[PDB]
């Protein structure tokens, strides 16, 4: 979608595995604030929006 | 911005009491890190304060 009509989505009730992301692309941009990219697959969250 | 006070952001394991480390080796990623450059992870340990 275009930026002026961005698309929200909710993610809950799953066993989240963050080890699938690295295998997508060279990831020209990949950043998280106050969240360690490497320590993400072991912490647990309530609800994840996308 | 004063970019002279920096702090370690990435390490393999937590450190023992009263222990100091100064090495600025490039941090590990899913795969062998790049080389002091961006990539899938291949991060750099130190971060400034600002």
């Amino acid at each position: 979608a275009s930026v002026y009509a961005w698309n929200r989505k909710r993610i809950s009730n799953c066993v989240a595995d963050y080890s699938v992301l690295y295998n997508f692309a060279p990831f020209f941009a990949f950043k998280c604030y106050g969240v360690s990219p490497t320590k993400l697959n072991d912490l647990c969250f309530t609800n994840v929006y996308a | 911005g004063n970019y002279n006070y920096r702090y370690r952001l990435f390490r393999k394991s937590n450190l023992k009491p009263f222990e100091r480390d100064i090495s600025t080796e490039i941090y590990q990623a899913g795969n062998k890190p790049c080389n002091g450059v961006a990539g899938v992870n291949c991060y750099f340990p130190l971060q400034s304060y600002g």
